[PDB]
């Protein structure tokens, strides 16, 4: 009754959220980023911006927040607010009027193993490139580039959860089928910070119009 | 500096309750964690229940119905108490000074622990048998007699041979424990001509009932 | 900079910034209110509303943030983060949708003396009531008014700001190098009034 | 909980060897691992944590090493302080111990002094008929016992210890003890002791016929 | 003095609204759930989003609020910020604007024996696919899913608020004295499951 | 033990590093910030609204000599990453924006050298004002501007200059907007002819 406060307040009695969770300064933060695709809101042509209900699943092992499960009882999982551990900063790079970070900072799942389960919720209006030629019968091909802001790939690795997002919660659109969707890894280098690639996951969905609107109503 | 002297009874009732007292010296509870061990004989060591620095305690999943752990930081004492207590809680008894590393805890300090023994026997006076060979097989100017004590309780037993006439050239093997009472055998080397002639005597004493026996050789 | 932490320390050892600095109780604080506009941004007809970029240039006294600069290395004025000194809640009354508040909290300047001056830039959607006839020649009167919204004039005294040599320029500010000129709106007259109360408020318009 | 286990279970070393007892979980341990030394009657003494992390004033010929699920601790010159039990913990989940690893002075082989007894004539008025033998001042510890009565192997009510090493010589002794009541022992007339040490390619034997 | 002073400081000078108020960790806290619709603000068929008001009842025990008025001057009540207490963070899943939890962090009532009851009041716009085919002529299959955003079934249980009757309220509860209805939509049915 | 911890308690708490305080041995003295601006995605130019939308980092450079440390005595750590409220920041905002979004929009990481260089690269979409030339519409060029300079500080208190960078050991200033071909999305309307930069 007494036992996960004071779990919780041994672990952050001393805890640092700025250093990243390594017990060697040199080694890598491994994390697992997981694109779940909850609603495909929008998809504005004429602005060239997309509009998606997405969730981020963020996984990450917090090397100063294990605890032993028998000095409290058995407790092999918490739920703690995210703003007091140290997170990954996946930025979407192609923003194009929302917000670039996760600004809904939901609790994570922490484990008595050190392992952080985050899965926040974000409204990604992302810019797309929208091919005019096939209208209405076009294909869309609409992407996500999420990758950490600051942290090179030396520093934290970022790593895809699975090949494809998660399209298991995905609430079906009316005007858009999904017919392709895939996650894919790059390091680049950036004239900014030319001697540290830096690592990026591009989600991206093969959004096929149904035309029925437009037949109906212009062809 | 830092010290650590578990005390209590050597010896306890089956189905009564054990009492430990745990003082400490050279840190202040209010600071550091202490847990209890026990090392039942034949059987590493085990971790029983913690008294944690903000008096909060855990207990072992296997002995949290049989534990509680209290202190007192006036006095720094660490209480553990432990009822309905059998056969199988025979041993010695630990409490350590936890150290930490966030939630991780180890123990770094020992106390010189306390043997408890849980068994129902009254104290009961030791025979003294006398061995002799039961063949003249030597006659050597270096030959083993000894005597058997058996059916006494509790420990200790003590044996010397012509009281402070025992020389180095004795042994004492440890004592066995048969039909719920104590069994132990005790050597000395002697001249063949000197032990038929020589009142050659194993001199036992039992402090449990400060009981004392002399016996000579006989065959 | 030593010396400026410890001058920084001094000044607010001891201070609050949720209490206005008057000397005596029946002491009132005066605070000129300038405005400097930066763009007219639009007029809107149908919401009777006109939005505009400015920047307030609020100056007062307080008297608890002076200091002799000879005892603090010669430091003659500080600039401070606004939420941590007094300040004057001088707000939008006739704003259009809700935004009293200016859009920055940029630092106020401290002088020796005590002079604060605090110039935050803000975007104001002031209601305007629109003079319909003589579209599309029309001409409009538009009012922006500001008043600490809850210090009465017994205790903030609001004016309108002097001109750089004490003149009593009361017009708003317009930097006609960087002004950004509006393409369909020309701004002929730009005065300023302060406004006497009729537990009442002094308002400059 | 993670299992853990110790080899060897008992090791003699002389003085300078250098020694690497080894500590084995059934899962990863992530180098949470300590190791602590043990001396009968002594409290315990932390060496080593977090598989490496030397404990403030233990020797700096305690070393530690190790990852996974397999870790050791290395004496790198082995003093006569140093001869205790040694026991690896585990606290990354519950904590569980292992064995504990027993280590002795190396020592010349010695065969025992092998000597037996019958019951004597106060033990069989008090109706006690248990026999007794002993190995005293042999080396290693390696030995086995067996009771034959009239050549028939006995093992009910057989029991017995050994002493730890002597601080002068590091010789064990062993005493054996072979229970029976004074109708079992009567109805018997032959017993012999018969002792099976390292030193010997056959057992050393003794022997008795009825009362001494 | 007041007493109800007294009884803040009893309950919340050690209590932490991190953890669930369960004395072992396999507990799961039941929640009573009555969802009570004010108004259908709109139903906007173009963006397919449903608005409602709606008040979000939320009963449940916590045994660390537990008083007796008795030894409280026979405070029946007391009003405490939602932010002291544990919530179990219940969250409109199908929202559409990103809004999942409610418009104001109206204050809980701790009632003596330890229940805990919050009403927050919500504005809430929630995905709605339209059926337009019969429009105008139309009806809609509208729904509105509450979770804990936190806690899995294992840690927060729901269940529905149980009328005085002892009827379970298995539906959108509708209120006499706060319900305005709408001039566009009839509402003919709102069960829960 | 993480030497990033430890270099972070020697930084800021034995050091006793203010973040209210300017990087500089003397009042008089300014903070030189060099600003570079890569523009990621022109997302837009609404004519009705004069406003440019565009996605942009912008490069923000200065030295702290209060967040030096020998990289040898805390185990060759080079460069270290701290939230921007830990430092001293020079608070550069966009003058000319339209909607009063004067902040960058992401406060990203700041990244700190051992030889006291503190670099940042926060993420902005910015509404500027961009006054239309509507004349020789559609074959019309526009000429908008992001006009950046800090309201929290001055001339006397911080000196803006243009980003410097090196080709075979000799430096130059940066005096072009930079377009990055990893970071950069043509739009489909718009082709940019000139980006130049002035202070
Ligand atoms: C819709 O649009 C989206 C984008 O908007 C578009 O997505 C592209 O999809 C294609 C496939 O359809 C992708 O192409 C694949 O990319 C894979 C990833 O490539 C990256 O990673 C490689 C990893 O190698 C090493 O990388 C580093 C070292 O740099 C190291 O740390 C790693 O451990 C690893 O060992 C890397 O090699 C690769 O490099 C590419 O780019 C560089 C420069 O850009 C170039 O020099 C290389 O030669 C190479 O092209 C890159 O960094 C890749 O694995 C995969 O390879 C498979 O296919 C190729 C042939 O296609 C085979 O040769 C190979 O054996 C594999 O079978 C393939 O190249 C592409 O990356 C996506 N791009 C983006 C931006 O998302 C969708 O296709 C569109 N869909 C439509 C229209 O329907
Ligand atoms: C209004 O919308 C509601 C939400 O869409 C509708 O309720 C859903 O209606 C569908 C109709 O297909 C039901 O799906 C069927 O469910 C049955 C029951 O199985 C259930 O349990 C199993 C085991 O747990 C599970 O696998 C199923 O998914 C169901 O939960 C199945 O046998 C069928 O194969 C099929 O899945 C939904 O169950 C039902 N859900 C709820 C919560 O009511 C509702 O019908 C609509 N009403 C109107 C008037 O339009
Ligand atoms: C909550 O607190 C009340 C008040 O103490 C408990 O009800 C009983 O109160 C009397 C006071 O006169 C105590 O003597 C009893 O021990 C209390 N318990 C019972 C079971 O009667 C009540 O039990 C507490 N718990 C709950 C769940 O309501
Ligand atoms: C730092 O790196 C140098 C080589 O560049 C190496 O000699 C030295 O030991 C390293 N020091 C630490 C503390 O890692
Ligand atoms: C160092 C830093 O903040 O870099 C951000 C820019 N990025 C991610 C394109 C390299
Ligand atoms: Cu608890």
């Amino acid at each position: 009754s007494e036992h996960e406060t004071r779990l919780v307040a041994k672990l952050f009695k001393d805890y640092s959220s700025v250093v990243r969770p390594v017990e060697d300064h040199r080694q890598v933060v491994e994390v697992t980023v997981g694109l779940q695709l909850i609603q495909l809101i929008n998809v504005d042509e004429v602005n060239q911006i997309v509009t998606t209900n997405v969730r981020l699943k963020q996984q990450w092992v917090d090397y100063n927040l294990k605890w032993n499960p028998d000095d409290y009882g058995g407790v092999k999982k918490i739920h703690i607010p995210s703003e007091k551990i140290w997170r990954p900063d996946l930025v979407l790079y192609n923003n194009a009027d929302g917000d670039f970070a996760i600004v809904k900072f939901t609790k994570v799942l922490l484990q008595y193993t050190g392992h952080i389960t985050w899965t926040p919720p974000a409204i990604f209006k992302s810019y797309c490139e929208i091919i005019v030629t096939h209208f209405p019968f076009d294909e869309q091909n609409c992407s996500m580039k999420l990758g950490t802001w600051t942290y090179d790939g030396s520093v934290v690795a970022i790593n895809p959860e699975s090949d494809q997002p998660d399209l298991s919660n995905f609430m079906e659109s009316g005007e858009w089928v999904i017919k392709e969707s895939r996650g894919w890894k790059h390091s680049v280098t950036y004239s900014c910070c030319p001697d540290t690639p830096y690592l990026d996951i591009t989600y991206h969905f093969v959004m096929q119009r149904l035309p029925l609107y437009f037949i109906v109503n212009v062809i | 500096e830092v010290q650590l002297q578990e005390s209590g009874p050597g010896l306890v009732q089956p189905s009564e309750t054990l009492s430990l007292t745990c003082t400490v010296s050279g840190f202040s509870l209010t600071s550091y964690s202490v847990s209890w061990l026990r090392q039942p004989s034949g059987k590493g060591p085990e971790w029983m229940g913690r008294m944690w620095d903000d008096g909060g305690t855990v207990y072992n999943s296997g002995l949290k119905s049989r534990l509680s752990i209290s202190r007192d930081t006036s006095k720094n004492q660490v209480f553990l108490k432990m009822n309905s207590l059998q056969t199988d809680d025979t041993g010695t008894y630990y409490c350590t000074r936890d150290e930490r590393i966030r939630a991780i805890n180890w123990f770094a300090y020992w106390g010189q622990g306390t043997l408890v023994t849980v068994s129902s026997a009254e104290t009961t006076a030791p025979s003294v048998y006398p061995l002799a060979p039961g063949t003249a097989l030597k006659s050597n100017s270096m030959v083993t007699l000894g005597c058997l004590v058996k059916g006494y309780f509790p420990e200790p037993v003590t044996v010397t041979w012509n009281s402070g006439a025992l020389s180095s050239g004795v042994h004492t093997f440890p004592a066995v424990l048969q039909s719920g009472l104590y069994t132990l055998t005790s050597s000395v080397t002697v001249p063949s001509s000197t032990w038929p002639s020589q009142t050659v005597t194993c001199n036992v004493a039992h402090p449990g009932q400060q009981h004392q026996r002399w016996t000579r050789k006989l065959c | 900079s030593e010396a400026e932490g410890r001058l920084r320390e001094k000044l607010f050892s001891g201070y609050d910034s949720s209490v206005r600095p008057a000397r005596e109780v029946g002491d009132r604080v005066r605070v000129s209110v300038g405005l400097i506009l930066a763009q007219l941004i639009s007029l809107n007809e149908k919401d009777e509303e006109m939005s505009t970029k400015v920047y307030l240039d609020l100056e007062w006294t307080d008297y608890r943030l002076s200091w002799d600069p000879a005892e603090h290395d010669g430091i003659d004025s500080l600039r401070i983060t606004a939420e941590s000194v007094w300040l004057p809640d001088v707000v939008l009354l006739n704003n259009n949708d809700g935004n009293f508040d200016v859009a920055l909290d940029i630092s106020v300047v401290v002088s020796s003396d005590g002079s604060v001056r605090w110039q935050p830039p803000g975007i104001y959607r002031s209601s305007c009531s629109i003079q319909v006839t003589y579209f599309p020649f029309d001409w409009q009167n538009c009012t922006m008014v500001f008043s600490s919204y809850s210090y009465d004039s017994s205790e903030v005294s609001l004016q309108t700001g002097l001109g750089p040599d004490g003149q009593g320029h009361q017009e708003i500010h317009i930097h006609e190098g960087t002004f950004i000129e509006n393409g369909q709106w020309e701004i002929i007259h730009k005065p300023s009034r302060l406004i006497q109360p009729p537990g009442q408020r002094q308002e400059v318009i | 909980d993670i299992v853990i286990t110790q080899s060897p279970s008992l090791l003699s070393a002389s003085v300078g060897d250098r020694v690497t007892l080894t500590c084995k979980g059934s899962q990863n341990i992530d180098n949470y691992l300590a190791w602590y030394q043990q001396k009968l009657g002594e409290a315990p003494k932390l060496l080593i944590y977090k598989t490496n992390s030397l404990q403030t004033g233990i020797p700096s010929r305690f070393s530690g090493s190790g990852s996974g699920t397999d870790y050791t601790l290395t004496i790198s010159s082995l003093h006569s302080e140093d001869l205790a039990t040694y026991y690896c913990y585990q606290y990354i989940n519950g904590y569980t111990f292992g064995t504990g690893t027993k280590l002795e002075l190396k020592r010349a082989d010695a065969a025992p002094t092998v000597s037996i007894f019958p019951p004597s004539t106060e033990q069989l008025a008090t109706g006690g008929a248990s026999v007794v033998c002993l190995m005293n001042n042999f080396y290693p510890r390696d030995i086995s016992v067996k009771w034959k009565i009239d050549g028939t192997e006995r093992r009910d009510g057989v029991l017995d210890s050994v002493t730890d090493q002597d601080s002068k010589d590091s010789t064990y002794s062993m005493s054996s003890t072979l229970s029976l009541t004074k109708a079992d022992y009567e109805s018997h007339n032959l017993y012999t002791c018969e002792v099976v040490h390292k030193t010997s390619s056959s057992p050393v034997v003794k022997s008795f016929n009825r009362n001494e | 003095k007041n007493e109800e002073l007294r009884l803040y400081h009893h309950l919340f000078n050690n209590y932490d609204p991190g953890s669930r108020p369960v004395r072992e960790p396999e507990d799961t806290v039941t929640i009573s759930l009555k969802v009570t619709l004010t108004n259908l603000i709109s139903l906007n068929e173009k963006e397919e989003t449903l608005t409602t008001s709606v008040w979000i009842g939320i009963d449940w025990q916590d045994y660390r609020l537990n008083y007796s008025k008795d030894d409280f001057g026979g405070i029946e009540t007391l009003r405490v910020p939602s932010e002291l207490v544990w919530l179990p963070e219940i969250v409109l899943e199908n929202n559409i604007d990103g809004q999942f939890g409610v418009a104001y962090d109206a204050n809980v009532l701790v009632y003596e024996g330890g229940s805990v009851t919050w009403l927050p009041p919500a504005i809430y716009r929630s995905v709605c696919a339209v059926e337009v085919t019969y429009f105008p002529f139309d009806w809609q299959n509208c729904s509105l899913i509450f979770r804990s955003q936190t806690y899995n079934a294992e840690e927060v249980e729901f269940t529905f608020a149980v009328d005085n009757d002892g009827k379970t309220i298995n539906k959108i509860d509708i209120d006499t004295e706060a319900y305005t209805e709408n001039g566009e939509w009839a509402i003919d049915f709102c069960p829960g499951v | 033990l993480n030497e990033e911890e430890r270099l972070i308690r020697h930084l800021f708490q034995e050091k006793g590093y203010n973040k209210e305080l300017r990087p500089v041995a003397h009042k008089e003295e300014s903070v030189d910030v060099a600003l570079a601006l890569t523009l990621s995605n022109l997302i837009s130019l609404k004519e009705v609204e004069e406003t440019l939308t565009t996605n942009v980092w912008i490069e923000h450079g200065w030295t702290d000599n209060r967040l030096k440390w020998n990289a040898e005595e805390f185990g060759n750590i080079s460069v270290l990453r701290l939230p921007p409220d830990m430092v001293w920041l020079p608070e550069i905002v966009l003058e000319n924006n339209n909607d009063g979004s004067f902040q960058i929009s992401y406060s990203c990481n700041v990244l700190v050298y051992h030889y006291g260089f503190v670099y940042w690269l926060p993420p902005a979409i910015f509404r500027s004002s961009c006054p239309i030339s509507v004349t020789y519409f559609p074959f019309d060029w526009q000429n908008c501007s992001l006009k950046f300079s800090s309201l929290k500080y001055t001339a006397k208190e911080i000196t803006l200059s243009l980003k410097q960078d090196a080709k075979e050991n000799r430096t130059y200033p940066v005096e072009w907007i930079i377009i990055d071909p990893e970071g950069f999305t043509e739009n489909g309307e718009w082709e940019i002819v000139h980006r130049p930069a002035r202070v």
